[PDB]
């Protein structure tokens, strides 16, 4: 049950995933990292059950990256949106029916528009400016939409989501143990490893 | 014996090729002409028929020549039961990429993946495979028009115009001087149909022996139109075009 | 339903020498209350030196300990009667367990 | 155990095509003749039916059979081979969208997935071709009746008034002589007695002739008064009384 | 379905399978490359003469494995790109399990392991189509070159290409090319490529394609206009008469 | 060539292919095994021929007695008549176990007329070369039936391998007019030894060996028994005291 | 042509008899076991003056105190690797020791050896059963060193020192008067050698030939280019002193 | 053309065999000479088994199975790696399920019909390996001759090889003398010595080539070589 | 290459060379029999030729019983003549609780003829080319003959008989049935109906036979059984006591 974030604004998009490694009793290290690393202009994050998440490695982005080997082209999110969640939801009926929380962003250079996407265990995709996942939605939604605005630059969307992690700090008992800021714009990912020092 | 009668045409002939190369490029001469021609505002594709009589029907009038997706067609030179295999075939093989990243399939997905089909025949099995060439043609978001030929070797050879049946090297010739960078509908209709009328052995072109089907961009909007002409709309191009006979 | 327990009792040492290896085990065989057999040796010997007797269900190591005598056989079709080594020729019992570890 | 021999057929020939599907077509133009027509108004399945013996009963053989309500067909060709296909096709109509929504498809994409199996005994291993060519008319939604040619190859032909089996070459040359728009459902009939009797000899009777109609529905072929939903089963075969009646008007 | 074996066994030792597989590489077009210090440069040609198609509509031995890996084939469409897919997956393979690119001599043995189950298990015929495997290691800059036959038997070599009239044109590389001194700037060995790749194709600049492969997950293709800048040269000095 | 050297799987003009036709020679290059259907019981009869003096007497068994109401023997080649007998066996036990009842003579005959004709359908299938004598008590009376190596058996009141079959039908029509329905069996074991000592006269060539294994409707009543001690040396010696030279 | 189940007239099969073709077009390799050491060697030839012998290995290790090499097709070589190495693993996963080299090879000829028509629970699907002749040589912890063969034919017959190739039919001739007890393991580095050198069609080069060793210490070596380069050098100084 | 009758399985020869046993028989004389014989509780098997250098040595046909019982093969060994190794398996299985000794003529039972299964389902050739089989039970020595044909028998004692039929017939008149001699199992290895030197006509008697093989009551299975056979040299 | 000696396939005549020795090989066991039907029965006759004394007369029948309302008849080879009958036999009671209905004409002659002409597919199983004849009475239509030709083709038959005198009782049976307008025979008392078809098979061969030279057999309805010596004797005499 880690806590997950993210914001897309006008011009590209930022996530931000709490770093934790904890079952139960203890925290081993205080920088972990879910999720991968797409084409540049394609990003996924990851939350839900460790056990699992941790599990991905190389699934869906070794067909993605098959086809960025064969055409040397970068497919939109959106169509990636609806394979990762199509294998997901034939799991729920298989044996082993599998628990994780998906985010789905990244920048689609066809239409020149940001994509952050919202997926469940459940399977239920939603275009969204933002995401969350378990008890991180409880303590935003209410602050996420109502100082957000279409027009809202890179820069006062940063101390937006710092804003949202002072009610994190408090509010929630579960510590995040520090986060990672990955925006994606038509130049492609930027890694910021700067948040409590920023 | 089933050991003493098993020549096994499928592996490696001392020909330094196959045997069932050379050989099933003549049931495609005996094929209907089908010539592909991709032009600036669209795709054309014209193909014969077979043994055209009085009574003969034509309402589907599609045999050699079909369509897959909306925005992508496919002609065939062969056997036309040999080819209905991997027709809805390539449906299915579409709809599941449908299934996939919900959106439209690229050409080139579809072209090598049933060139194995017939390729994996002769690799194992025992099988033989399929005498019947493959014409792709579709669109793109990218490279827009795209127009592919396939062969029973399983290769694939991309052309803006391509010529297979009887006369292949002779259609094809009239048609490489006469290209040109830009053509619209019309302009590659004209040509098209000059070139068939040397391609058999009947008098001039008529309407019943000729299987049109094309694609433009857009019918009441400017994109993803295409349509299936009745033979009723292929008589009256023949006076658009200005040629009778 | 099935109870893979039941097991006859019995108490048997292993002890290592400083040149020998004693192997002691009591011939007692009981059922909840009453008793079934006053003499019932379980300490067998799959030879070379090697003497292994089991603790627990009958026909648990008896399938296995005989099998293993045969086990140990197979070992010296191939070696040409090489003798096995003795530290690792229980190792061999684990993976053979596993087999039956579900 | 079974099925050793993954082996295909006869290769490709020196003149191009297959030495199965030449030999194919003997047993067509050995066989029975048959034939038929589409007149809007209806659609006359005929043919012939060969009698080696006097003690043989026709009553027994049919060489028509119903498929579906509203699909007929007529084959020409060896006998048996036919029977195989009724035991096959029907099951894999039945698994057809018969099953997927309300119907058995229309008679053009319904032989097109039937003469698909019979490509695939031409192309798997260890199977073997038949000799017998079939005719399959049939009544469909928007485009009203259908009249196909089946070769043993599979390829569907969309024809108007075509004949096949012994002697078609001069069978067929009859049919396009009288032709229009559209014709009676009665003259459909005399125009075929006047070509399938009168190309063949030996045979005068009727019984020997199976002749049957498409587009005619009785009320008594439903089997219930309820709301009429659709027609019916618009196959209809003539007795052996009613085949002579029809020749003694001609 | 089939239970015996495609293959046949001569009593001669060399394999009738064998035998003819090399000749559908004689058929095919020719293939040429050579290594280098930082990079490795591949070239090909085209059998057909009249071009209506374009160089980004239709590939024909263009073929990524990894960033830094180009595989280059000479051969048919259909067999070849068999081995190049599955080598994408045995790429990813490596991937999904050692975390590390695979190097050239491990993923060319899977290449040859799948011609190996060819000319051993039966049921199944071998390919004729040879390849040429080429990248680069991680954390290397000295590229590798491996001629791959149908057989599945590779070897290491300097300057090596397959195709028609291939061994003739190589022995032009056994004298003025030296492995021992290889050329220091990417443009020297296309230099020594353009000269090859006229002595098959001939005339004409459309079939004519070259392929460079560059570190940093960069490839290069070489337009016309740059490959008649040394064809001009190649007149210079050579009609001159001293 | 002909078809019938290689492929069974083909019609004979005359029923019966040349392949099928060679196993014929091989039932009669065997040795001599007779058999017995009397009043009494169904006696059997087996031989073998010792052609070095490292064979030892009372050991091979050609007659394989399916539990103790069923008996069978072969002739010629000895892998094609065991693997008929592994079939009897092994279902002997599964028709004990469905209708836990000892199996009938004529329940016994289909099991192996099914078998055999099995092989012959399959050119890959290999059938045998060899006949098949079985028999026994059931509860109905004594019943014997020998497989011919085509497949087709029917009733028989004697058997006849190896030596010619006219050789044999000498001595078996004779005692039908003496004994109607046979009457005592017991004798008729001293006859076996006698209609097996006529084929020793053009046979001769080493010293022979017999061995006599039977089955009684009266004595044994469905159990079995077997010929040994005074009873052995009482038949041989009957065999030569006719003819003493 | 046929199926594999016509016999010859001995009794033996075709793709047996024939396959001593593909032993003789493979490489010249001369193996042999002497009291300390076990030699190994090989014969790369060339190809061609620009054929690079880096990165060909024409001699492979099954595990350390052992060794292994070929001559002919490498299909049916690098498929033992699969099989001989992992039933090497197999027996360290079960009895945790070194294989003994008489049984491995008779555990290895069992897998080695699996060919016919068809079978459903073996695969049967190799046609010719071997192409290469595979040395096995190594170091028992009972008796010692052994020197193995894989033969075409699937067997196995113990070699006091081993000749394949092409010209194995003059080397092996004179090799029983070369081969005895009391050689040593620097006695027979050059020896090999100088026999290679006649069967050898052009001069002795480090990139013409390979030749390792098996040590019952330190385990199997293969000698590098220079350190090859010094047992050429020595040959030279040694021929001229034989004089 | 004779691989009519011959190359194919399932056809049948004009005299009713399969041509692939006469090769499968001619394959016994391509091996080594064995020799091998029994005498009431104890059976001696003397295998001879050559070589193709002077610095070659053989490989094993004979495979122990228990201390009752043991088998000597002759001809070429193709399958015996794996069908002996399986019939020692049934050795093992019979002991440690059944339990009973496993006489040699259940054992050459199920190896006469799998022999006949490769000619009777195409896809497999025969086996063609001549097998001598001794087994020890409360009824004393039992020997099996199998041959690729499926022969089923028990004798006192044979000789299958090359040039071996010599030896094998002069046994004949002494065969009951050495049923009749037990407690001396020397002897009995030495009276099998002397079939060797009547069987070789080309070259003399061996030391590392020569394998004698023995079986009895108190006495188990084992393999004489090197310095155990050096007094019946 | 061409022939159908082994692989099957179209000649060039639009006949199989399989069918032809199928409809070569019919009469060559040499035996005749007849096949009538009565008004509410059907009556059938087999010639039977036993020139041997050590033959039991109660086992060879070419007549056997499928349900208990059919009858069967089979003339071609033994060994091919029970493979037909045991897969009808097996057949029978499958249908019976499949459907909820015994086994009739117009089934067991269709899946037999089905199971048959698979046979033309397959290349490798060899296909039947014994004569097969399904009689029987049904207790709602009546009888029915179905005369089950090598290649699959069946077609109802009022009467049907074997060998090559088949045509010559044709004839006599052709003459009453015409002037009589009847398929079957109007007749009742079928112990006079069996004695009927004999005097049509007398004047075919031309000699008498004794009780066990002659197998007969009766349908009745809803019972099917086989004459015994002393049924068939009684016939063979009271015959004679007329003409």
């Amino acid at each position: 049950m880690d806590i997950i974030l993210g914001i897309r604004v006008q011009d590209s998009v930022i996530l931000a995933s709490s770093k934790a490694v904890t079952r139960g009793i203890s925290v081993l290290k205080d920088s972990d990292d879910k999720t991968r690393q797409l084409s540049p202009h394609t990003l996924m994050s990851f939350a839900g059950e460790a056990g699992d998440t941790v599990q991905f490695a190389e699934y869906i982005q070794a067909n993605i990256q098959l086809y960025s080997i064969r055409e040397d082209y970068e497919l939109s999110p959106q169509a990636v949106s609806s394979f990762v969640r199509q294998e997901l939801a034939k799991s729920i009926r298989s044996r082993r029916p599998y628990q994780v929380n998906v985010l789905i962003g990244g920048y689609d250079k066809k239409k020149n528009k940001p994509e952050l996407y919202q997926i469940d265990y459940l399977g239920t995709k939603v275009e969204l400016p933002y995401g969350a996942h378990g008890y991180s939605g409880f303590y935003t939604f209410s602050l996420l939409d109502h100082h957000y605005r279409p027009d809202m630059t890179t820069e006062e969307g940063l101390d937006l989501l710092k804003l949202c992690v002072q009610e994190l700090e408090k509010r929630m008992p579960m510590d995040f143990k520090g986060v990672i800021v990955k925006i994606v714009d038509k130049d492609g990912i930027r890694q910021v490893d700067d948040f409590q020092a920023q | 014996g089933s050991r003493r009668y098993d020549s096994r045409t499928t592996i490696f002939s001392p020909e330094g090729r196959l045997y069932q190369v050379e050989y099933a490029l003549e049931s495609i001469s005996h094929a209907g002409t089908a010539i592909g021609i991709m032009a600036s505002d669209g795709i054309v594709l014209a193909a014969e028929r077979k043994v055209t009589s009085t009574l003969l029907e034509q309402d589907t009038s599609t045999e050699k020549l079909y369509k897959l997706n909306d925005k992508i067609a496919v002609a065939v030179a062969g056997l036309t039961a040999d080819a209905e295999i991997l027709i809805n075939t390539a449906r299915i093989h579409a709809q599941n990429y449908l299934k996939t990243y919900n959106e439209d399939i690229p050409v080139e997905i579809l072209v090598r993946r049933l060139s194995d089909i017939k390729q994996g025949y002769t690799q194992h099995g025992g099988l033989r495979p399929f005498g019947v060439s493959f014409i792709y043609a579709g669109y793109d978001d990218r490279y827009g028009y795209q127009l592919y030929t396939s062969n029973p070797s399983g290769n694939y050879t991309g052309w803006k115009a391509i010529s297979v049946g009887a006369n292949t090297s002779a259609a094809q010739t009239l048609l490489q001087m006469d290209y040109k960078d830009d053509m619209k509908v019309d302009d590659a209709i004209e040509l098209a149909l000059k070139t068939l009328s040397k391609t058999t052995d009947s008098s001039a072109l008529t309407y019943d022996r000729l299987e049109f089907a094309t694609i433009r961009k857009g019918a009441n909007d400017g994109e993803v139109y295409q349509k299936i002409f009745k033979p009723q709309e292929i008589k009256d191009i023949l006076v658009k075009t200005g040629i009778t006979k | 339903q099935f109870n893979p327990y039941g097991d006859n009792g019995g108490t048997i040492l292993g002890i290592a020498g400083e040149d020998f290896a004693v192997l002691a085990g009591d011939t007692r065989n009981i059922t909840d209350y009453s008793i079934n057999s006053r003499y019932e040796p379980k300490v067998f010997d799959c030879g070379d030196n090697i003497v292994m007797s089991a603790n627990g269900f009958a026909a648990d190591g008896d399938a296995l300990v005989k099998r293993f005598k045969n086990s140990v056989k197979w070992y010296h079709f191939d070696h040409n009667d090489k003798k096995l080594s003795i530290n690792s020729a229980a190792r061999n019992i684990q993976h053979l367990l596993y087999g039956k570890r579900f | 155990m079974t099925d050793r021999y993954s082996f295909s057929l006869t290769t490709f020939s020196p003149s191009g095509k297959l030495g199965q599907i030449d030999y194919a077509l003997t047993a067509v133009k050995q066989g029975v003749t048959s034939l038929g027509i589409k007149a809007t108004n209806g659609v006359v399945i005929a043919t012939e039916k060969k009698s080696s013996s006097p003690l043989a009963m026709s009553e027994t053989l049919s060489k028509v059979s119903l498929l579906t309500p509203d699909i007929g067909a007529v084959y020409s060709g060896m006998g048996p081979d036919y029977r195989v296909l009724v035991d096959k096709s029907r099951k894999v109509a039945h698994t057809s969208y018969k099953r997927i929504y309300g119907e058995y498809p229309p008679t053009k994409l319904l032989v097109s997935e039937v003469a698909k199996i019979m490509q695939e005994a031409t192309q798997s291993g260890g199977v073997r071709p038949f000799g017998v060519s079939l005719l399959i008319a049939g009544h469909d939604e928007f485009n009203g009746f259908s009249l196909y040619q089946v070769d043993p190859s599979g390829s569907y032909f969309p024809w108007k008034a075509t004949a096949i089996g012994k002697g078609s070459v001069a069978a067929k040359t009859f049919l396009e002589k009288r032709w229009n728009d559209e014709l009676e459902l009665e003259d459909a009939i005399h125009i075929a007695l006047l070509t399938l009797k009168e190309s063949v000899e030996g045979e005068f009777n009727g019984d020997t002739i199976e002749l049957a109609i498409i587009g005619d529905e009785n009320p008594d072929l439903l089997g219930y008064t309820g709301i009429p939903t659709d027609k019916g089963p618009r196959f209809r075969k003539l007795t052996s009384q009613e085949i002579n009646d029809r020749l003694e008007a001609l | 379905g089939y239970d015996r074996a495609l293959s046949i066994f001569s009593p001669d030792g060399h394999i009738f399978q064998v035998e003819y597989a090399l000749e559908a590489v004689k058929r095919g077009t020719c293939a040429v490359g050579v290594k280098g210090k930082n990079c490795v440069v591949l070239g090909c040609e085209r059998r057909s003469t009249l071009k209506l198609q374009d160089t980004r509509i239709t590939p024909s031995k263009v073929s990524k494995i990894d960033s830094h890996v180009v595989l280059s084939f000479s051969g048919l469409n259909a067999d070849s790109r068999i081995l190049i897919e599955k080598a994408r997956v045995e790429a990813q393979s490596h991937r999904l399990t050692l975390e590390d690119p695979v190097t050239v001599e491990y993923l060319t043995r899977y290449v040859a392991g799948v011609q190996q189950r060819y000319t051993q298990s039966g049921g199944v015929r071998p390919f004729g189509v040879s390849t040429l495997i080429a990248g680069f290691d991680p954390r290397d800059d000295e590229p590798k070159l491996y001629q791959t036959e149908p057989s599945g038997i590779y070897s290491s070599w300097s300057a090596q290409t397959i195709g028609r009239n291939s061994k003739t044109v190589r022995e032009f590389l056994e004298k003025n090319y030296d492995r021992k001194e290889p050329p220091a700037t990417v443009e020297e060995c296309v230099k020594l490529t353009v000269r090859s790749l006229l002595e098959v194709v001939q005339t004409g600049a459309k079939n004519i394609e070259i392929t460079v492969v560059k570190p940093d997950s960069d490839i290069v293709a070489l337009s016309s206009e740059e490959i008649n800048q040394y064809v001009t040269q190649i007149e210079q000095e050579k009609q001159e008469q001293q | 060539g002909t078809g019938y050297d290689l492929s069974n799987s083909v019609f004979s003009p005359d029923g019966r292919n040349f392949q099928v036709e060679y196993a014929v020679k091989a039932v009669e290059n065997g040795t001599t095994s007779i058999g017995i259907k009397c009043n009494d019981g169904v006696v059997f009869a087996v031989e073998k021929l010792i052609t070095s003096k490292l064979l030892v007497p009372q050991k091979n068994v050609k007659i394989q007695v399916v539990d103790r109401h069923i008996g069978c023997v072969y002739s010629g080649l000895i892998p094609d008549g065991r693997h008929l007998v592994n079939r009897g066996r092994e279902e002997a036990a599964s028709f004990k176990k469905l209708y836990k009842t000892p199996i009938p003579i004529p329940a016994f005959a289909d099991r192996l007329g099914q078998y055999v004709q099995a092989h012959t359908l399959y050119n890959s299938v290999r059938p045998f070369g060899v006949s098949t004598i079985f028999g026994g008590v059931d509860k109905n009376g004594a019943h014997l039936y020998m497989l011919e190596p085509s497949g087709s058996y029917w009733g028989y009141k004697g058997a006849a391998t190896g030596k010619g079959r006219q050789s044999a039908k000498a001595e078996l029509e004779k005692l039908v007019d003496h004994h109607p329905e046979g009457l005592s069996a017991r004798e008729a074991v001293k006859q076996a030894a006698k209609i097996i000592y006529l084929a020793h006269e053009d046979n001769k060539e080493k010293d022979f060996e017999l061995e006599i294994s039977w089955c009684s409707l009266s004595e044994t009543n469905g159990l079995h028994k077997f010929v040994k001690g005074d009873l052995l040396q009482e038949a041989i010696d009957f065999a030569q005291k006719e003819i003493n030279g | 042509d046929r199926g594999v189940s016509t016999f010859s007239p001995e009794g033996r099969l075709f793709q047996v008899e024939y396959s001593l073709e593909a032993i003789k077009l493979g490489s010249t390799a001369i193996g042999i076991a002497t009291k300390e050491g076990v030699v190994l060697g090989v014969e790369k030839r060339a190809t061609s003056p620009l054929l690079e012998s880096d990165s060909i290995e024409k001699i492979v290790e099954i595990d350390r105190h052992i060794g292994c090499a070929m001559s002919g097709l490498t299909a049916d070589a690098r498929s033992m690797i699969e099989h001989a190495r992992t039933a090497a693993v197999t027996h360290n996963l079960y009895y945790d020791e070194d294989i003994n080299v008489e049984s491995l090879t008779q555990s290895v000829c069992d897998l080695a050896l699996r060919f016919g028509e068809g079978a459903s629970g073996e695969e049967r699907l190799m046609s010719r059963p071997f192409g290469v002749a595979l040395l096995i040589a190594g170091h028992d912890a009972d008796d010692g060193y052994q020197l193995f063969h894989a033969e075409p034919s699937g067997t196995f017959y113990r070699y006091n020192a081993k000749a394949i190739g092409s010209g194995s039919e003059g080397a092996q001739a004179e090799l029983l008067n070369e081969w005895h007890s009391s050689l040593t393991l620097k006695e027979a580095e050059l020896l090999v050698l100088k026999i290679l050198k006649q069967v050898m069609e052009e001069k002795l080069d480090e990139n013409n030939a390979q030749l390792s060793c098996i040590t019952k210490q330190d385990g199997f070596k293969i000698y590098d280019n220079e350190k090859t380069a010094e047992l050429i050098k020595e040959l030279k100084e040694k021929e001229a002193a034989e004089s | 053309f004779r691989n009519n009758y011959d190359g194919d399985t399932v056809t049948f020869s004009p005299t009713g065999r399969l041509f692939q046993v006469e090769y499968a028989l001619e394959a016994i004389k391509q091996g080594s000479v064995t020799v091998g014989l029994r005498s009431n509780t104890h059976a001696v098997l003397v295998a001879l088994k050559r070589n193709a250098d002077e610095l070659s040595s053989y490989q094993k046909k004979i495979i122990k199975c228990d201390e009752h019982m043991g088998l000597s093969l002759a001809g070429l060994a193709p399958d015996a790696r794996v069908l002996s190794n399986y019939l020692r398996q049934q050795c093992n299985y019979s002991s440690l399920v059944f339990n009973r000794k496993l006489a040699v003529e259940r054992a050459g039972h199920l190896l006469c019909d799998k022999a006949q299964k490769n000619t009777q389902s195409y896809g497999g050739r025969p086996y063609g390996v001549g097998l001598l089989i001794i087994g020890y039970d409360k009824s004393g020595a039992h020997l099996l001759e199998f041959q690729p044909s499926g022969n089923v028998t028990e004798l006192y004692g044979t000789a299958i090889g090359a040039r071996s039929q010599g030896a094998k017939t002069y046994l004949e008149r002494t065969l009951d003398t050495f049923i009749k001699i037990d407690g001396n199992p020397d002897e009995l290895i030495k009276a099998g010595v002397e079939a060797i030197s009547q069987s070789l006509r080309d070259e003399s008697l061996t030391v590392d080539n020569l394998s004698i093989a023995i079986v009895g009551k108190d006495t188990p299975f084992t393999i004489y070589d090197g310095e155990a056979v050096a007094k019946y040299i | 290459a061409g022939y159908d000696r082994h692989i099957t396939i179209f000649s060039p005549e639009g006949r199989l060379y399989q069918v032809e020795y199928a409809f070569k090989a019919t009469n060559q066991t040499n035996i005749n029999s007849l096949a009538v039907r009565g008004k509410d029965c059907t009556v059938v006759i087999s010639q039977k030729k036993v020139p041997d004394k050590l033959l039991d007369p109660t086992t060879v029948s070419y007549i056997f019983c499928i349900s208990r309302t059919i009858g069967m008849v089979v003339n071609g080879p033994i060994p091919d003549a029970r493979n037909a009958a045991l897969r009808a036999k097996a057949e029978a009671a499958e249908f019976r609780y499949k459907y909820g209905y015994d086994m009739p004409c117009d089934v067991l002659a269709k899946r037999m003829a089905n199971l048959s002409q698979i046979y033309t597919q397959r290349a490798y199983m060899r296909p039947l080319g014994v004569i097969l004849t399904f009689v029987s009475v049904d207790e709602e239509l009546g009888p029915s003959i179905y005369k089950t030709d090598p290649a699959g083709y069946y077609v109802g038959y009022k009467a049907t008989a074997t060998g090559p005198k088949q045509q010559e009782i044709t004839t006599n049976l052709e003459n009453h049935f015409k002037k009589s307008k009847i398929d079957h025979i109007n007749e009742e008392s079928w112990e006079k109906v069996v004695e009927f078809a004999i005097t049509h098979m007398i004047d075919a061969l031309g000699t008498e036979f004794s009780k066990n030279d002659l197998e007969v057999g009766v349908a009745t309805k809803d019972k099917f059984f086989t004459l015994s010596a002393e049924n068939i004797e009684e016939r063979l005499v009271a015959i004679a006591e007329q003409d």
